[PDB]
This record gives structure tokens, sequence and C-alpha cells, in this order.
């Protein structure tokens, strides 16, 4: 089986810059049988490079593929707003065909410390037996973020999950919210509920909380 | 123009086997190479195995091999996909890909069907709970717990109001339900005079709700 | 190489 690294994995550029991509295979791939395809979210992938070096009609020639053996690379001659997005090498020179695992490119901005704000369990749904507590981080960059629970000065584990948006199209940013679940009769057995966020933007921990039922 | 067209999202159960279908109009149906590629969330993709029609001749990648069929009828110019023996990790999105022309065929995949989820999954179908998240400038949204299967959509103020909006990817619980939240902030000043709400539509369940987010 | 075989065929095709 053909290995195909695609690193870094993610890299984040400015409108108008030169991008290039790097594919490196395990072994020397026949034929030069490398493709590029692109996908953004929702969609499904889009061929633009096929034969190490050669595209489709339709595709824009901002897009160019070079390289051969091992080293392939997909160069971007200067990238539209319209270009930040995955991009997968794929290799067919065996009949087992594989796929690099990505690269996103996305686009570099400012630093943006997180906004948190932390929201109670509604009384509609502790009627109902349940209590959940989010947590909210928004519009930071750049992505990598970190939230902790604590209960009554307690780290949480196991009980919370999270996600992340998609870098926003018009500021760049991301937001991330978390969510902690407890049972109600657990949730009345505690009184300070916080939750502690980590990011390059910040130079110290911030801590937002509320005491149950205030 | 060559286009592909898959069956629907399907829930299956753990155990079982799923097929998919791939029907392609506009172009040679027999001597041109269809593949399956899944891509399991956030993930990347996968090549699973291919088919050329004409000589019946399948080519699978060793990871599926005893695990996968592919299919091709010419009489519907369809192509399939048995995949068996699910598994959690065999929730994906399955796209079948045909190889482009210059005409003369290129190998790499030009054209692509619109993908078709497969859920692997004991849960049953079952509609969410819309609870606020209640209120410079302030924040404020919706949580949609406990629904399933995928999708739901959210907008607010019946789409009125997108600026400042995020939706966020469902999480799948340890129930096995999904859950999302939409969040927007907005001014602080407009909290005692602006109506804000979340309208939520989960058409598997025929949930659709309009809650309104107050202090 | 599987991913060959159509480009094989399509030749043969387009000869006789």
């Amino acid at each position: 089986e053909i290995v195909l690294t695609q690193s870094p994995g993610t890299q984040s550029l400015s409108p108008g810059e030169r991008a290039t991509l790097s594919c490196r295979a395990s072994q020397s791939v026949g034929n030069n049988k490398l493709a590029w395809y692109q996908q953004r979210p929702g969609q499904a992938p889009r061929l633009l490079i096929y034969g190490a070096s050669s595209r489709p009609s339709g595709v824009a020639d901002r897009f160019s593929g070079s390289g051969s053996g091992t080293d392939f690379t997909l160069t971007i001659s200067r990238l539209e707003p319209e270009d930040f997005a995955v991009y997968y090498c794929q290799q067919y020179g065996q009949s087992l065909s594989t796929f690099g695992q990505g690269t996103k490119v996305e686009v570099k901005r400012t630093v943006a410390a997180p906004s948190v704000f932390i929201f109670p369990p509604s009384d509609e749904q502790l009627k109902s037996g349940t209590a959940s507590v989010v947590c909210l981080l928004n519009n930071f960059y750049p992505r990598e973020a970190k939230v902790q629970w604590k209960v009554d000065n307690a780290l949480q584990s196991g009980n919370s999950q999270e996600s992340v948006t998609e870098q926003d199209s018009k500021d760049s940013t991301y937001s991330l919210s978390s969510t902690l679940t407890l049972s109600k009769a657990d949730y009345e057995k505690h009184k300070v509920y916080a939750c502690e966020v980590t990011h390059q933007g910040l130079s110290s921990p911030v801590t937002k909380s509320f005491n149950r039922g205030e | 123009q060559v286009q592909l067209v898959q069956s629907g999202a399907e829930v299956k159960r753990p155990g079982s086997s799923v097929t998919v279908s791939c029907k392609a109009s506009g172009g040679s149906f027999s001597t041109y190479a269809l593949s399956w590629v899944r891509q399991a969330p956030g993930r990347g993709l996968e090549w699973m195995g291919g088919v050329i029609p004409l000589l019946t001749i399948t080519n699978y990648a060793p990871r599926f091999q005893g695990r996968i069929t592919i299919t091709a009828d010419r009489s519907t110019s369809t192509a399939y996909l048995e995949l068996n023996s699910l598994r959690p990790e065999d929730t994906a999105v399955y796209y079948c890909a045909r190889e482009g022309t210059t005409g003369k065929p290129i190998g790499a995949f030009a054209h692509w069907g619109q993908g078709t989820l497969v859920t692997v999954s004991s849960a049953s179908t079952k509609g969410p709970s819309v609870f606020p998240l209640a209120p410079g400038t302030a924040a404020l949204g919706c949580l949609v717990k406990d629904y399933f299967p995928e999708p739901v959509t959210v907008s607010w103020n019946s789409g009125a109001l997108t600026s400042g909006v995020h939706t966020f990817p469902a999480v799948l619980q340890s129930s096995g339900l999904y859950s999302l939240s939409s969040v927007v902030t907005v001014p602080s000043s407009s909290l005692g005079t602006q109506t804000y709400i979340c309208n939520v539509n989960h058409k598997p369940s025929n949930t659709k709700v309009d809650k309104k987010v107050e202090p | 190489n599987w991913f060959d075989i159509t480009n094989w065929l399509w030749y043969i095709k387009k000869k006789k």
C-alpha cells in the first residue's frame, strides 16, 4: 500500500497569497497517476488535477500540479476567497488507490481572544429531570482553544461534549460550544458551575461561572 | 454531461447490511470505471473499491475485501455498493464516483454523486426538545437536545437574522441521540425591545418549533 | 493496474 502524506494538515494563508501543498508518497507512484481534489463543507469533492499536472476543462488555471515519483505539489498561484477549502491528493498508480489525509487551507487573520459566556439550564429542561449547562467561546482565532468544566472547583471529565464552527466567512473567526449534562438531582448537589478557557489570545485563563439558584 | 444520482440516507442497525445505489445518466456506462469513496464524520476520504461494468471486474481495497460487493446493471445504468456486518465506525457519507474523460478515460474521479449518509445505530427516530439559552454585547441561543437521526436545521427570526449567528455541528451523545446548539450575539440595548426566536426544523420527526428566547 | 483497464478498452474499441 502506498501511503500519501500531506503535511502540514492546515495552512493559514492570506487572500491573494500563493499556496503550495505537498503530497509525499511512500513509494514511487506509477505513471504519475496522482490527482488533487477540493472539498467544501457540505459538498462532494471536485477534481482539480489528474495525472500529476493535467487540469480538467472548467478548472481555474490558478491551480497547477507538479512533481513526479514520490514528491507532488499543488500550487494555487493567488488565493481567491473560494479557495479556502480542504484539498486531498490521491494516487491511482496501483490497483489499491489511496488518499492523503487532506490539507485545510484556512484564512489567516489577527489573533482574537474568545468572548466567553455561560448559560445555566433552562427552567423548562430542569422540569423534565435533566440539567445541561452550556459554555460558549465566541469569535476567536486561531482555532486552538481549550475549555475545562469545574463544579465546586472539581474538574469534570466524561460528562461534556463540544463542537467548533467552520471558519466564519465574514470575520474569519471560530466559535466553540461545550455542554455539561447532569441529572437534575446531581445538578442540585452542587453550587458553583464554572468554565475555564485557555487560548493563545489570553495571557491567563478566563473563567465564567454562576451560582446555582441565583 | 454525466450525472450520478444516489439513493437517500439510511439508518442501519449494527450487524446489518446496507445497499447504496448510484444511477448514471448522460454518458457511456459500460466502459468507464465507477468507484465508491466514503467519508466518516470529521474524517478524510477513503477509497473502498470500484467496478468496470462491461467486464464485471471489481477491485476492492484490502480493508474491505470480504465485507463489500460492488455490482453494476447496464439495463438501468446503475451501480450498487453492499457493505455487510455494519459497525458504528461505518457511519459515513458514501459517494459514488466515476472517472473523467478527456472520450479517453483519465482514471481520476471527475463525476461524483451527491452522497448518501448511512448512519449505523440502534437509536429510534426522536424529535428534539428545544431549550432557551437566555441572555455592550449579549449572547443568547437555543439548545436543540436529543434527536435522531441527522439533520436538524436552525434559523433565527424566520431567516431575517443571520449576522452573528453560529450554529454548531451536532454532537453524538452516549445515548446515541444527537444534540446541537445555535447562538447569536446582539446589542445588550436591544434585549428589551427586539424579539429573538429560534426556528428549529427536524424533518424526520416533524418537529418544527419556534422558541422565543427571553432574558 | 486496474485503473488502466478502461484506457486499454477505449483504445481497442477505437481501433477495430
